[PDB]
């Protein structure tokens, strides 16, 4: 637990490290060169081609708080691992408190 | 063996190994058992073939075997079947790995001043390798005795 | 003839091999900050904190370090009724947080060997970030609350090692408080009648 | 310059050492190792004593760590005498 | 014993040199803050008294086994001395605050304390604590934060006599250790 | 080619060749009768292997196309399908000579400086040259798509 | 070995724990009371273990490096048909380099 | 330096006897995965720099050694990553083909983790990156191939740590 | 800077400084009130000259921001101008320094790897720089960004 | 090797924070002295030999190392003095241009010490040869500036200590 | 590297003194044995191939360290022997001459026991090696003169063990 919430504090200081930037692309005029109205060719970028979804849609997305949101994702797994092993260990122990 | 000449020969040139080289890899490996099984048959001929090979570098060499030669006397006698045998064992890993290291790794990097600081005439041991390909054709069909044949002869030419 | 000969070969030579040994460039010897104490057996709850708190990466590092160790009898006397007051709450597991800065104020930048302490007062901030005092007069070199048991102890990178006495908490450290409840207030009309109106503000009612 | 000049595979000079060093940098190595030559033996040069222990710069300790091991040495002990360490500025 | 003038002499005196050009730019940086340092040392003693009834009991409610019978602030005597090693103690720190130096804190309060306080039985780690806290409230009266009492000053930074006053508390702590 | 390398390899080791390098001219030049075929499928096939080679490149990548990329008009598009056309010829050298030691030296040896140097994106080209694997592959058996697949993505390997 | 047949599921019950309340019943109680326990075993029924894991390396091997020279501990298979023996045997070795026999 | 077959004619070589049916018989094993490791140093090779774009996305990309003070901030230091990188994908290639993992330690794990603590580099964040690394390993050579590149990556993380 | 690496120059050649190295030393101190002038112009501007340094950028280069450019969507495009606040940061910095020594072993040694194993278009962020030239020598007088455009155009030309 | 505003950058770029009022407070008193330091060195490079030559004849010139027997006895130990003095004159040179002595260390104090043992040079004479060689020093560039040549003579003869 | 008249001039030297009759007097030692040391050297230059067959038939021929795993197998290790057993011939003759072992430690002893062990090379069967080699020695050279070149060989088996 107590390393997740260090993994969590991580995703904070990440996010406060591209705010001032975050915020200032926020009012530019990012025009692309296709992919968003059908008159221009855009090739493979209609969608997206040939298998390069992922198995996810998140992981194919690049980014400083999308990298440690999969270390939360990975560290979370085995915190709740753990925790449903020791409910079936406190069965047994009341299992066992039915014979004395 | 073979693939470590790959490995290598690639590792120095910092790349991935070519096209052509993992060629080299893969139709070694698919010729692997043929060593394997060709080894089998000479392990079980070699106290077959070193007697041959006492048959004729003795009969060409009495000069080794006389009193005064190197090879007089039965303990001098005694180990010189022993290099007949671990050259024998030699091949057998060559024959296997299918390349020369461990024929130059072992056996002939400095075979000369080994044999000069031993008094075996470096000569001799030359024969005495072309008298063991000689005995190897016998206990051996057609088939597989030229694949062992360009094993032999790399000795000969590393010693010379 | 001299007492204090010297190293070298050929004429002008005092019949002693260049650098003592025949060796201009010794390898070193040492191992590490962290195997130095492994081997030394008295800091193993140094080491073991080290390790656990991810502290022991920093003091892996090359840089000339001066780190006052603390023996476990200094970790064993922790069980002051004073002390244990602003250190306790550090064993709950959650609070790794102030363990890197409290074991950070125990590393110094710098390779300061007692002899360099000769009668000598000089400060220092540590990698954690504020600052240290050491203090060597009268052979009792001090860094802030240390007393240093144990003189220097020569390691990998040019790095010293000092026994010390007890822990140094930082300056400026407040220690966390203990896990408590969060509380809510249970009325709302027990907090409006809590806050002032402006006619009482200027003393309009009472 | 320095050895990142955009150089990788394809490139014109051919694939080879490339080491993480700014500009005449000044972090240098202390290192010891043993390096049997592995070719006296064709070759009958005279003997070297093969176990040194030398200061290698960091603008070329890679490039030597990377060659001792071509030749089957082993490296015994490393470390960084001069320089400093997670420095931005003032490598050169 | 020595001020922060003659301890460079006695370090000028051990390489057998006169003190020149090198040294007195220490000396006259010195004296320049020197109207600083006498606003510092006037924090200390205007609070002196009641600094010393802070601190011992701070140390009370922490280990209260002193008080306890048995202990050793439990007889009255017994309790009246440990108000007066209070303020020796910041007796001595705040001469090593004017002199400058730590030699009077290391030849006369520190001299022979640890085989005192071992001989009279008093508990160590408390008389950390009793020190300690005047540390900790001498760093806050001379950067001026202490929570109840606000002290007028010209306004600048007096950061590096905090750090010297807790450099000669930690003296005191671990020649008592 | 491996005859050339497998010589100049031999050549600075002051060597002749062991088995293991004769015992592979031996086996490639067995192989010759295989690789003409191969080659023979790509070399009238380069109608499709292009030209369906630049569609997939354009359907993946319409930037380089699209006006502002590099291969914009109907100029610089032709010259875009004329590299490929480059590339794919250079895949049929490879597979004669059983090595990317053609593709090596021409091609491939300071490409991206020249890429670079004409403001066309090198890994544009890399998509270029993957499209037109899977249409080459598309054309042979699984034995043969093995190879000529394995010389495109040395190709990609280096192009990046 | 588990031979408390005599012992049930009923061991540890202690029936005679009894409490007063002044003048009045002595009001039994069978509160099982657990002890400073810990149960004093390893590798235990599940794993525990969600990532962070590669804390795997060989043995030393001494001077060589290691796994390199593991050609003194093999087994065998055969041995020759000649094989003059040693006679002066000047210790077994520590593997006889950080080379192997393909040096 | 040694393969599979390197170290099977050592062992069998340093007690003098000759390659019996146990010698033989584990080196039929490797020629049987002879096919396999060949196609997985194919794609591996192919796509190379692919699998490093992956693996520090996945594992290091956004963390705060990515950051300022971060071990991993300038691009002198970013650059050396990748080119660090490449050697232990390409290095575990080289054990994949051989079957033996003492090119490893021979040419990459000696004076390595010796090397990163002159450095200061982090042994726990280089780890994980080999750890995320091997996993899209497995991704383009399969189950089984991955298996056997996935041999080495630990071995290199086992040394390393 | 200007002081360390004119003495590395003489510290290498086993000489103190010359006239030409002190005279130096001396006229970038009595130059220093002026830099720490520029370098605060552009300290408190990096809203505009960031925003607005990303404003012809994507009019220039509209394929990065477009749907397949590498600064897609609301997540790149914040990191594509977070890259921009880092270089405008170390302009100030070469400024105050009196030489790109900060520029050079920070966000320029190397840079081409890094990108190129990021997948984003170095020529592009290249033209982020140009576009952030115009903005920080229009905020400042004719002498001013004779410096200050100065050093971008040098990290533009270690950037392709 | 970093100068003082080197360490003012690191210092400030270690953080990732830009340079606020307190890194430009100190870089404002470095160029102060600025002027100060190049006359400093000014004098130094022309005084080299004068003072080397003054440092010797007052510290150690008729001592017993001087003699034979003596750590110094011989032409070739004699001339290694005088090179091994400018050193110590030179490279407090440029600690005094740079302002910060993290170049000393870097290329003087590491191995230093450990070096003079293995020789058996007496460290005792050599730091009182550079106390000298500072007395001297204050002679020349005045006061302050001794003060600021002097402050890294000491850093010096600490290390070396 | 000094023989015997330069560790005599030295010594002399190093007080300062001139060569008085004590100095002299083991010059004139020394000088009465030039004459046998020449006719030494002279020999051992003729058999030196002869000396080393001797001596390495003698100790460690058939031993086991010259069969399959023991540390002299291979030809490349067997010719590093006599390769190796050709400087201690070679340079305890010139210690011979010289009259003085500083060569050795110099160019032979220092770094030599510290890397045999990295190699794994034997020590205990290199000074067998050695005195096998030493007791050839006396037969060619003589009783007296066998003494004088016996004297350095244990010296180098002194300081390599
Ligand atoms: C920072 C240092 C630190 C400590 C000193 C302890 C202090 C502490 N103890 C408890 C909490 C508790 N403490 C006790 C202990 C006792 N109750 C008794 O009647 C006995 C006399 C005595 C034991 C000898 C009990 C029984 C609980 C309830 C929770 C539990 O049993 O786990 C709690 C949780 C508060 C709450 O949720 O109510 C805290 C903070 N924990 C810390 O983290
Ligand atoms: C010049 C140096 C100098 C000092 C530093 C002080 C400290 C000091 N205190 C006492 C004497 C004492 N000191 C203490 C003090 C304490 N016990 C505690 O539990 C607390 C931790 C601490 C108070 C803060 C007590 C309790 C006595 C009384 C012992 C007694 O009366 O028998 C004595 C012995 C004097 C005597 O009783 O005859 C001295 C030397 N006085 C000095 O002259
Ligand atoms: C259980 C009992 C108990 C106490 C009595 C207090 C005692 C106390 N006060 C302070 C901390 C302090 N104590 C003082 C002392 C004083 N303030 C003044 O203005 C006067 C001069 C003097 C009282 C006469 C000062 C100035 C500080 C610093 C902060 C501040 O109060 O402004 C500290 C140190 C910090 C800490 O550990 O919390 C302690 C232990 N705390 C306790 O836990
Ligand atoms: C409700 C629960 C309950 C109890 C716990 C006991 C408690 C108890 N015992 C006795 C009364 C007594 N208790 C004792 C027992 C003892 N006296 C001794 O001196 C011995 C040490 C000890 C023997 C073990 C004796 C001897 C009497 C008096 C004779 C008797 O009443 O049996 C009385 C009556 C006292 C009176 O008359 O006021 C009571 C209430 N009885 C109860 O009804
Ligand atoms: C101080 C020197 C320095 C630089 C320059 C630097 C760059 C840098 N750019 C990154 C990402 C990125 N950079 C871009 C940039 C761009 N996209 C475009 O279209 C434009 C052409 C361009 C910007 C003008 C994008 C899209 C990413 C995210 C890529 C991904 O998520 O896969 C990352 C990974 C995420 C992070 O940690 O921020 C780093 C480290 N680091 C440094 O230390
Ligand atoms: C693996 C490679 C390898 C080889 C070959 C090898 C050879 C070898 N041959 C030796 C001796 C010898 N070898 C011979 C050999 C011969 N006389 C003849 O007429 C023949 C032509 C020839 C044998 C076929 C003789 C006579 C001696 C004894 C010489 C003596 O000691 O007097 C010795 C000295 C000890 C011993 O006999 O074991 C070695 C080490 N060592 C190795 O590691
Ligand atoms: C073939 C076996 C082998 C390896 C592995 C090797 C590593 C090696 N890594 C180095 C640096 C480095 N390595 C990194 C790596 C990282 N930073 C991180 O945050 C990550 C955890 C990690 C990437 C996975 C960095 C940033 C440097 C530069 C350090 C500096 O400039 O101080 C250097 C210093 C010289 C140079 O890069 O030119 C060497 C020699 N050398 C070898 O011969
Ligand atoms: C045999 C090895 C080999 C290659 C590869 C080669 C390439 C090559 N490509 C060229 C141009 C060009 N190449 C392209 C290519 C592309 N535009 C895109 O969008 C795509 C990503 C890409 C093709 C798939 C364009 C647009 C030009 C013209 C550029 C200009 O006019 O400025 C030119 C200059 C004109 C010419 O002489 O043809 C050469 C020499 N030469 C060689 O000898
Ligand atoms: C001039 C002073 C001096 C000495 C003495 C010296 C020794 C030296 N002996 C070596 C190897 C060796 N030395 C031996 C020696 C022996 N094996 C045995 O069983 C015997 C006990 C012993 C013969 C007496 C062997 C077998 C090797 C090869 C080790 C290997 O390939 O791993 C090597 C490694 C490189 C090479 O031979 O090319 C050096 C440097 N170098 C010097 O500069």
């Amino acid at each position: 637990q107590i390393e997740l919430d260090a993994a969590y504090t991580s995703l904070a200081s990440s996010r406060a490290f591209l705010a001032p930037f975050a915020a200032m692309a926020a009012d530019m005029d990012i025009r692309p060169l296709y992919g968003k109205n059908p008159q221009v060719f855009a090739g493979q970028f209609l969608g997206v081609g040939a298998g390069q979804w992922g198995k996810t849609g998140a992981d194919t997305v690049r980014g400083r708080s999308r990298r440690v949101a999969a270390d939360i994702g990975v560290k979370e797994f085995q915190l709740e691992r753990v925790k449903q092993l020791v409910v079936d260990l406190q069965r047994a122990l009341a299992l066992e408190d039915a014979e004395a | 063996s073979l693939v470590t000449q790959v490995i290598l020969s690639a590792d120095d040139e910092l790349r991935y190994p070519t096209a052509g080289e993992l060629e080299t890899i893969s139709s070694y490996l698919k010729t692997g058992e043929y060593r394997i099984r060709l080894i089998s048959i000479l392990q079980g001929k070699e106290q077959e073939i070193i007697r041959l090979a006492s048959k004729k570098i003795f009969q060409l060499h009495p000069e080794y075997i006389a009193p005064g030669g190197n090879a007089s006397g039965a303990r001098q006698r005694a180990l010189c079947l022993r290099d007949y045998g671990w050259y024998l064992r030699l091949i057998t890993y060559a024959i296997l790995a299918g390349d020369k290291e461990p024929l130059e790794k072992i056996g002939i990097i400095g075979v000369r001043e080994m044999y000069n600081s031993l008094g075996v005439p470096i000569i001799g041991m030359i024969d005495a390798i072309k008298c063991l390909k000689e005995a190897t054709v016998e206990v051996i069909s057609q088939e597989e005795e030229d694949f062992v044949a360009p094993y032999y002869d790399y000795i000969i030419q590393g010693m010379s | 003839r001299t007492a204090y000969p010297y190293t070298g070969s050929g004429y002008g030579s005092a019949g002693v091999p260049y650098g003592q040994d025949t060796y201009g460039y010794k390898a070193t010897t040492a191992k590490s900050i962290t195997e130095t104490a492994a081997q030394a057996g008295v800091f193993n709850t140094f080491v073991k904190l080290l390790n656990e708190s991810g502290v022991e990466k920093l003091v892996e590092q090359a840089g000339p370090y001066t780190v006052f160790a603390p023996t476990d009898d200094a970790f064993a006397a922790l069980l002051e009724p004073h002390s244990f007051n602003k250190l306790a709450t550090l064993l709950r597991p959650e609070n790794n947080d102030a363990l890197r800065k409290v074991l950070m104020h125990h590393v110094i930048p710098g390779a300061f060997t007692s002899a360099s302490l000769m009668d000598r007062a000089v400060t220092v901030k540590s990698l954690a970030g504020e600052p240290i005092s050491i203090m060597g007069l009268n052979k009792l070199v001090t860094a802030g609350t240390a007393k240093v048991v144990r003189a220097d102890v020569p390691c990998a990178n040019g790095c010293i090692i000092h026994a010390v006495s007890s822990v140094i908490i930082p300056p400026n450290y407040v220690p966390v408080p203990q896990p408590t409840k969060p509380v809510f207030p249970r009325s709302v009309i027990a907090e409006i009648a809590k806050l002032p109106t402006p006619r009482q503000a200027l003393g309009l009612d009472p | 310059a320095y050895d990142m000049d955009g150089t990788g595979a394809g490139s014109l000079e051919p694939r080879g050492i490339k080491s993480s060093a700014v500009e005449k940098d000044s972090r240098c190595f202390k290192v010891t190792f043993v390096l049997p030559s592995q070719s006296r033996l064709y070759t009958f040069r005279e003997l070297q004593n093969v176990y040194t222990t030398k200061m290698v710069p960091f603008s070329s300790w890679y490039a030597e760590q990377q060659r001792i091991q071509k030749m089957g040495g082993k490296i015994l002990k490393v470390e960084l005498v001069a320089g400093g360490q997670m420095r931005s500025v003032g490598n050169q | 014993m020595l001020d922060a003038f003659s301890r460079v002499v006695v370090n000028s005196d051990a390489k057998a040199a006169y003190v020149g050009g090198s040294d007195l730019q220490a000396l006259k940086s010195f004296i320049a803050d020197g109207n600083k340092r006498l606003d510092a040392v006037n924090s200390i003693v205007s609070n002196a008294s009641c600094m010393v009834s802070d601190a011992v009991s701070g140390m009370i409610c922490e280990n209260p086994g002193l008080i306890s019978p048995g202990g050793n602030c439990y007889t009255n005597r017994r309790m009246a001395a440990c108000l007066r090693d209070g303020e020796i103690i910041l007796r001595y720190v705040s001469y090593a605050l004017l002199a400058g130096d730590a030699s009077v804190l290391e030849d006369r309060c520190l001299n022979g304390l640890k085989e005192t306080y071992i001989a009279l039985g008093v508990p160590t780690n408390s008389s950390i604590r009793a020190v300690s806290i005047m540390k900790a409230q001498a760093v806050a009266f001379i950067t001026n934060t202490a929570t109840e009492r606000k002290m007028s000053f010209a306004a600048g930074d007096c950061t590096s006599l905090a750090s010297e006053v807790a450099s000669y508390f930690d003296r005191v702590g671990a020649a008592i250790s | 080619s491996i005859v050339t390398k497998s010589i100049v390899n031999a050549d600075a080791e002051a060597r002749y060749l062991s088995p293991g390098e004769l015992d592979r001219i031996k086996s490639f030049v067995l192989s010759g009768q295989r690789r003409l075929r191969i080659a023979q499928t790509l070399t009238e096939n380069r109608e499709r292997i292009v030209k369906q080679g630049g569609q997939q490149l354009f359907q993946r990548r319409p930037d380089v196309v699209s006006p502002g990329g590099n291969a914009y008009g109907e100029e610089m598009t032709a010259t875009c399908l004329r590299d490929l056309d480059y590339y794919l010829r250079l895949v049929t050298y490879g597979i004669i000579a059983g090595d990317v030691t053609p593709i090596e030296e021409i091609g491939l040896v300071g490409v991206k400086e020249m890429y670079s140097a004409l403001g066309t994106p090198i890994s544009g080209v890399a998509e270029g040259i993957r499209c037109m694997k899977d249409v080459a592959c598309s054309l042979l058996s699984g034995e043969d798509a093995a190879e000529v697949g394995f010389y495109f993505d040395y190709t990609l390997a280096a192009m990046q | 070995d588990v031979v408390n047949a005599a012992y049930p599921k009923n061991i540890k019950n202690k029936a005679p724990v009894i409490s007063f309340d002044g003048k009045k019943g002595v009001k039994l109680e069978m509160v099982t009371l657990q002890t400073f326990a810990g149960d004093d075993s390893e590798d235990t029924l599940f794993d525990y273990s969600s990532g962070k894991f590669m804390p795997q390396k060989p043995a030393d091997m001494g001077i060589a490096w290691p796994s390199g020279d593991g050609r003194q501990a093999e087994m065998k298979g055969g041995k020759g048909s000649f094989n003059q023996p040693d006679l002066r045997k000047y210790g077994p070795f520590p593997d006889f380099l950080k080379r192997s026999m393909d040096l | 330096m040694q393969d599979a077959i390197t170290s099977v004619i050592n062992a069998a070589d340093v007690q003098g006897k000759y390659l019996d049916a146990n010698s033989v018989e584990k080196l039929r094993g490797y020629f049987q995965t002879g096919e396999l490791r060949v196609r997985a140093a194919a794609t591996i090779a192919a796509n190379a720099a692919t699998i490093i774009k992956e693996a520090v996305a996945k594992s290091l990309l956004y963390s705060d050694i990515t950051r300022p003070g971060g071990n991993m901030y300038t691009t002198r230091r970013y650059a050396a990553c990748i080119r660090d990188l490449d050697y232990y994908l390409r290095y575990a290639t080289y054990g994949m083909l051989a079957g033996d993992p003492s090119i490893l330690d021979e040419r990459v794990l000696n004076g390595l983790k010796e090397t990163y603590n002159s450095l200061g580099v982090p042994i726990g964040a280089t780890i994980q990156a080999i750890q995320a690394m091997k996993e899209v390993t497995g991704s383009l050579v399969g189950s089984d191939a991955g298996k056997e590149m996935g041999l080495y990556f630990d071995y290199i993380c086992s040394g390393l740590s």
